[PDB]
């Protein structure tokens, strides 16, 4: 499959032998022209225009726009301290394009911090870095070492006066710390609990100081859309979100893999004419869209656009469009409880709801594993659900927590009735003590 | 609507009768889980309230209780007429199978209220308990 | 010049809608089981003729109550140190009906002159040991020390050295020096405190054998015993 | 375990106790008195014993001849047995460590785990 | 008894350099301490937390927050196996199984040598090619049973 | 500031949120990571009401009253049936772990918690699994701790480190083992540690002196002294 650099922003300058593209090569492919372009010819606040009207939505998995986040940067030319992160944690499961990203395209993701910083005025930047990514940690060093060599970080880039310096900060493993707001605490030195917004972390971020966090993705499409263009970008595809995003098919397909398409393309494709269908033996039972924090859905809702709309319409989330692929064999009491133990153990121990509800469900999810299932189980587990969602809890942890465990009670209730076999008892008989028999 | 909920029994006849005899304003509804009328009554319609009620086409015939009750700590006073003592009347119409509570408000140097022994003549010892314990004098 | 204190609290003819304060909450046990040992008869309840509090459970604690003097904070469903929520005019703020206490003395129209008692520096003579004072919140105050949980928490009684002090001496961290104030030779293992002054030797104000007078006085003969 | 809820909830106030402890933390009545002249036998005691420790047993002769007598101390109440209820234990209940029970040997309770383990 | 070493201090000062305030640098501390000596032990923390300047409560609920910083001794090395959603779509169990077989030991625990300490984790961001597993530095990808016990031997 | 609690209208102070408010007005919100002094966190969950846009809102959304200022023209209620059914749940999931410990506990009779429980009206359990436990540390002679009480709310580590300025108290661990003590066993060197006893609204924190001849709440003399 040819990928020209037109449809392709992203992975046309991939090498077939997987290996890193270093500087040489990365400027030989038309590389830097577009943080030239920004840095020399282009006011800061041209360039947040730039980004906002063409159309660029979070990759990170919420769809938020990112030229309306880098608006409500402080207009106060007091406040000169600025802070640019890039969320290189990439701890969802189900997630793996970050790593494809940095791992062979490290110069992309500094020439993106690059035009971001200086379209946000940020004096400083750093990767926030998840600690299980190595390769893409040396690969990241180097490349930020050989921009330091060619004069494109440090001090006067390219002669304009804009003073810029980006670290990696490779992180301690726990998933909550890609939270944005987690994600300042623990760049601090703090504990990764997340904060209560407003403020944003665009007024108060990082030590006080305006910072923004944006996705790899996001500031890896940053310079397409400085070097070709607004009209370019818009012209990708005829959606409601504009440019390409990474896709792909997860477990016992043909071909799991990664591959860039524009918004739009049904779930299908990816799974049939990319990922090649299901594996031998095996029939489609059911998916995941955007992750292990996404609702589950059937055969009927694979010709569906992965649009944020489209998905979210159905009753899911398009979250970070790498799909995951359950067949017939998989049990989908086994499958929950493993997404709901992850959730549970990955919890950050802030907030009651998630805290002491998480485990909870771990554990009715194990007793009806075993067929030790009680009646009322399910209900405490709809429950659960309907008391974990949006605003009852103190970050957005939960909610992604619960939506996997709502979506199979509601498609795949008859393998959770499966569990209850024993009754429900919670108290011993106490000798000499007659029970209130509640009928 | 379970038996012990909150009502002010504003659909009984004889609210209706009061209001088309005595007036609107002359009387204060309560709102109670007593399952009766609760009406506070002025003091100096208290007599003229017990003739109405004892000549009604059905009429309250038996005084079923009479005593005081000091209001000077109660402080879930909401929807009540301000007062230091009060005395309340429950009235008991057999016919109706009915019956009602009136109250009426006294402050705490004028603890005086007209006796109701010439409507109901258990009212003699009743007023006599609510003197010894409440310290209200009956003329 | 005393004469505010009459207004600090309300006297013992004080009354909340004609009784008194109570001591002790309403659902207080053991009434008639609490003296049973020594006579089964119960006793008379302890009367309180100097204040407006009474010695027992018959009196207001309600937290609308007109007052300012609470013996303890309990509302209905809220028995925690929360019901102080309920005693306050609004929550974090003020009680109620005003704090209890005045001041005894208002701010004075016209101020003092400056005090032109300018001392000297401090200079080390030789062989006088100024005593700086050191205070400690388990030890200094009189009566915390004979409370005996303090004793665990009360510091052992050192004596504070410079540096430089303890090499002139001769003598290191935790040895025993001997000093005499008023003919009274007293022994006490040492501290090298960095940041005391060369010339002072620091004592815990408060301790036992240690007066607090012995502030800012001098010390002879200071050596190690 | 000298909880004093048996003593707050007599309507008469006829019990009194202290809370001593042993060496290893278990709680119990350092004393423990009940004025049986000024008992009405409600039983209400027993009723909110969370321990099943106080009870009320079939036995009417109380007869005295001297009031004083009618203080029944911590020596004349403690039995040998369980009484009413033979197997009831609060401490195999509660989450407090005494002897011959640590945390988490309790019922429906898991070992503490350390927050130094190298477990997620 | 813990000091810190001239290269472990030298290194936390450097990255003390690199923030504006000296409590950013707790994490990467415990990292070079934990790369240093295998794990984390109890005087660490005082040391770190007197090199900061931030108390040492901070920094042991630092440790303690994060499970790639360990407060208790491990093997010479660690092999971390994912145990996310789509290696168990993947089939992880039967790597957990003969990971177990192979050493004798349940998760969490080291082997009585102190060779290996198996632990699980989440998921390593290579769901394509799952199931993972991640010793010390390496990651290795399309596991198999009957792979564990020759992948093993190249760890001494 | 005008808000509508329940169709009923109270004036407050804007710069207020929605709990002090509310209890300044002699409502009642269980709620248990807030303290006056102290400030609001939104940890517990429990002090949630459901907030409308408009007064013509039938839907609403569950918000913290503490969390949310009390602004002018505010329309909350607190006996909302899905408002008492979280806070109930809230209630419950702390009750999931904790000890059957209230006849030995030194906070029986003074218990935030034991309030807060009856308050919501949860009193049927139906979670039939195991409950997680922690060792005690010794603190000192002054202050008792019992980590299995322990309802992760905060208010230690809040008061002990951004009021009281101390150093060695904190939160450790992780999602659902979050210790709350010291580094390592030994005394708490802060001279306002003492204020740990009120400000746990568990038995976490106990006072140890009053500890060893322990008497309730109710059966205490009390009197108001300098
Ligand atoms: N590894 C991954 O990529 C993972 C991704 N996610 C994704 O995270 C998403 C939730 O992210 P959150 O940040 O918790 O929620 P969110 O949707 O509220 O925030 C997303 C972005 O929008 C910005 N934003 C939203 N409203 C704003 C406003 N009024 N003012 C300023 N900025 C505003 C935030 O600053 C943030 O950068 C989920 O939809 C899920 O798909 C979840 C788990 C793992
Ligand atoms: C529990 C949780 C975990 C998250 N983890 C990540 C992550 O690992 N990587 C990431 O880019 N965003 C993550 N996010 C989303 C961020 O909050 C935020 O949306 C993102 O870092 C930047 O937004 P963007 O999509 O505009 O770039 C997470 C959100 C939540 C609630
Ligand atoms: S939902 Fe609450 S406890 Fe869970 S990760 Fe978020 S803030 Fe932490
Ligand atoms: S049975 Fe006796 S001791 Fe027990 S509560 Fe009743 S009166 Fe008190
Ligand atoms: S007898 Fe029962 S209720 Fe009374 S103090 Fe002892 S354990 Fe508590
Ligand atoms: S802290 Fe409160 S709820 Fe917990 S055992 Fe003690 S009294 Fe009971
Ligand atoms: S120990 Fe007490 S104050 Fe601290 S979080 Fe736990 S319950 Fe709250
Ligand atoms: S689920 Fe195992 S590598 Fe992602
Ligand atoms: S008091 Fe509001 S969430 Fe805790
Ligand atoms: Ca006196």
């Amino acid at each position: 499959i040819i990928r020209t650099p037109e449809t392709h922003p992203l992975t046309w300058r991939l090498r077939d032998d997987k290996q890193p593209v270093w500087l040489d090569e990365y400027r030989s492919k038309n590389g830097y022209e577009g943080a030239r372009k920004a840095l020399t010819g282009l006011s800061p606040d041209e360039i947040v225009n730039q980004v906002k009207d063409a159309g660029l939505k979070g990759r990170g998995g919420a769809g938020f726009s990112t030229g309306l986040k880098w608006s409500l940067m402080p207009k106060d030319e007091s406040m000169n301290i600025r802070y640019l992160l890039c969320n290189a944690d990439e701890m969802e499961p189900g997630t793996y394009k970050d790593r494809l990203l940095m791992e062979q395209l490290p110069h992309l993701l500094v020439e993106g911090m690059l035009i971001s910083a200086f379209a946000l005025k940020a004096y400083r930047g750093y990767i926030f870095l998840r600690g299980e990514y190595i390769e893409a940690a040396v690969n990241l060093r180097r490349a930020i070492a050989e921009a330091t060599e060619a004069g494109l970080l440090g001090k006067n880039i390219m002669g304009t006066g804009f003073d810029f310096e980006l670290f990696v900060h490779t992180g301690a493993g726990r998933y909550i710390c890609g939270e944005e707001t987690a994600l300042i605490n623990s760049l601090e030195g703090r504990r990764a609990n997340p904060r209560s917004k407003p403020p944003f972390p665009a007024t108060s971020g990082a030590w006080g100081k305006p910072t923004c966090v944006n996705n790899v993705e996001t500031l890896c499409n940053v310079p397409a859309i400085l070097a070709n263009g607004v009209e370019w970008y818009q012209n990708i595809s005829k959606s409601k979100d504009a440019g390409t995003k990474l896709m792909g098919f997860s477990g016992r397909v043909k071909n799991p893999g990664l591959w860039e398409l524009p918004f739009g393309t049904t779930a299908r494709e990816i799974l049939e004419d990319y990922a090649g269908g299901m594996r031998d033996g095996l029939k489609f039972k059911a998916w995941q869209p955007g992750g292990a924090g996404t609702d589950f859905l059937t055969e009927a809702h694979l010709d569906l656009p992965m649009e944020f709309e489209s998905i979210g319409k159905a009753g899911s989330r398009l979250g970070t469009a790498l799909a995951m692929a359950v067949d017939h064999e998989i049990n989908m009491v086994s499958l929950v409880r493993n997404l709901e133990e992850f959730f549970a153990r990955e919890s950050c121990g802030w907030c009651t709801p998630c805290r002491d509800g998480l485990p909870w469900s771990v554990k009715i999810l194990r007793a009806l594993e075993r067929g030790e299932g009680q009646p009322g189980d399910i209900e405490t587990l709809e429950q659960l659900c309907r008391f974990l969602g949006p605003g009852k809890t103190f970050c957005a942890h939960a909610p992604g927590a619960v939506e996997p465990l709502q979506s199979a009670i509601k498609y795949f209730r008859e393998e959770f009735e499966a569990g209850i076999k024993q009754p429900f008892s919670n108290t011993h008989l106490i000798n000499g003590i007659q029970p209130n028999l509640l009928k | 609507e379970p038996a012990w909920q909150t009502r002010d029994h504003l659909d009984d006849p004889v609210i209706g009768e009061l209001r088309n005899r005595f007036g609107p304003d002359a009387f204060t509804v309560q709102a109670t889980r007593t399952g009766v009328p609760v009406v506070w009554i002025k003091r100096e319609q208290l007599l003229e309230v017990g003739d109405f009620l004892k000549k009604l086409p059905k009429p309250y015939v038996m005084l079923f209780d009479l005593h005081g009750m000091d209001e000077r700590l109660r402080t879930h006073r909401e929807g009540l007429p301000a007062a230091d003592f009060s005395v309340f009347y429950h009235l008991i119409s057999i016919d109706r199978n009915r019956d009602i509570m009136l109250k009426v408000a006294l402050a705490e140097n004028d603890l005086h209220v007209p006796t109701f022994t010439k409507l109901f003549p258990n009212a003699n010892w009743y007023e006599r308990e609510t003197w010894d314990l409440f310290g209200i004098t009956f003329d | 010049e005393l004469a505010g204190i009459k207004d600090a609290a309300p006297d013992a003819t004080f009354r909340i809608r004609g009784q008194k304060l109570a001591r002790e909450p309403h659902r207080y046990s053991g009434r008639t089981a609490m003296r049973a040992n020594i006579s089964v008869h119960e006793p008379r309840q302890p009367q309180d003729i100097d204040t407006m509090f009474t010695f027992s459970m018959e009196g207001n604690n309600q937290p609308t109550a007109h007052r300012s003097q609470v013996p303890f904070a309990w509302a209905p469903g809220w028995n925690s140190p929360q019901a102080w929520n309920k005693f306050q005019d609004e929550v974090g703020g003020k009680l109620r009906f005003g704090d209890p206490g005045v001041r005894l003395f208002e701010t004075s129209e016209n101020g003092l002159d400056y005090f032109t008692s300018v001392p000297a520096r401090f200079q080390p003579q030789d062989g006088k040991w100024r005593i700086a004072p050191y205070y400690h919140l388990f030890g200094s105050d009189e009566l915390s020390q004979r409370a005996p949980v303090f004793q665990s928490r009360m510091p052992q009684p050192y004596i504070k050295l410079n540096p430089a002090d303890a090499a002139k001496l001769g003598v290191n961290a935790g040895t025993r020096v001997s000093f005499s104030y008023d003919g009274n030779t007293v022994t006490l293992p040492v501290e090298i405190a960095e940041g005391l002054t060369a010339g002072q030797v620091g004592l815990p104000m408060g301790m036992s054998g240690i007066a607090p007078v012995l502030a800012g006085a001098h010390l002879e003969d200071l050596k190690e015993a | 375990v000298a909880c004093n809820l048996c003593a707050v909830a007599c309507p008469v106030g006829c019990i009194s106790l202290q809370k001593a402890e042993t060496k290893d933390g278990r709680w119990y009545p350092e004393f423990f008195r009940i004025n049986f002249s000024r008992c009405i036998f409600c039983g209400l005691c027993e009723e909110a014993c969370p321990t099943t420790a106080i009870q009320l047993t079939p036995d009417f002769e109380m007869g005295e001849y001297k009031r004083q007598d009618l203080v029944y101390e911590k020596e004349d109440l403690l039995i040998s047995g369980p009484g009413k209820y033979p197997e009831y234990n609060f401490y195999r209940m509660a989450g407090m460590a005494i002897d011959g029970k640590d945390k988490g040997e309790a019922e429906n309770e898991a070992k503490p785990i350390d927050v130094k383990s190298l477990l997620p | 008894a813990f000091e810190l070493s001239a290269a472990e201090r030298e290194a936390i000062e450097h990255e003390m350099h690199h923030y504006e305030d000296p409590r950013a640098a707790s994490i990467e501390a415990l990292k070079i301490v934990q790369k240093q000596r295998g794990w984390v032990p109890d005087g660490a923390i005082h040391a770190i937390a007197d090199v900061l300047g931030i108390p040492a409560s901070d920094v042991e609920g630092v440790a303690t927050f994060y499970s790639q910083i360990f407060r208790q001794p491990v093997g010479r090395h660690v092999i971390r196996y994912c145990d996310s959603v789509v290696c168990h779509i993947n089939g992880y169990q039967g790597i957990q199984a003969a990971l177990e077989k192979k050493l004798n030991i349940k998760p969490g625990q080291t082997t009585f040598d102190g060779r290996f300490t198996l632990l699980p984790t989440c998921c390593l961001g290579n769901c394509d090619k799952g199931p993972n597993m991640m010793i010390d530095e390496d990651t290795h990808a399309h596991l198999t049973p009957e792979a564990i016990p020759e992948l093993l031997e190249r760890y001494k | 500031a005008t808000i509508h609690v329940d169709g009923k209208e109270y004036e407050v102070n804007g710069a207020d949120n929605l709990l002090e408010a509310c209890l300044s007005l002699g409502l009642d919100i269980p709620y248990f990571c807030w303290h006056p002094a102290l400030g609001s966190v939104g940890a517990c969950r429990q002090c949630a009401v459901k907030q409308y846009q408009n007064a013509e809102d039938t839907r609403g959304r569950l918000v913290m009253s503490c969390m949310t200022p009390a602004s002018d023209g505010t329309f909350i209620s607190i006996d909302d049936e899905e408002a008492k059914q979280f806070r109930e749940s809230v209630v419950e999931w702390l009750m999931t772990n904790h000890p059957h410990d209230c006849p030995v506990c030194e906070e029986g009779g003074n218990c935030h918690l034991q309030d807060m429980t009856v308050m919501t009206g949860h009193s049927f359990r139906r979670y039939r699994f195991t409950k997680r436990t922690h060792r005690n540390q010794d603190l000192g002679p002054f202050i008792s701790h019992e980590m299995n009480r322990c309802i992760a709310c905060y208010r230690c580590v809040r008061y002990y480190k951004d009021y009281a300025g101390g150093t060695d108290l904190g939160v450790y661990g992780a999602h659902d083992n979050v210790y709350f003590g010291r580094p390592e066993d030994g005394t708490l060197e802060s001279e306002f540690s003492g204020n740990l006893v009120e400000i746990c609204p568990t038995g976490v924190f106990t006072d140890k002196t009053h500890s060893e001849r322990y008497n309730r709440k109710w059966d205490m003399q009390f009197a108001p002294s300098i």
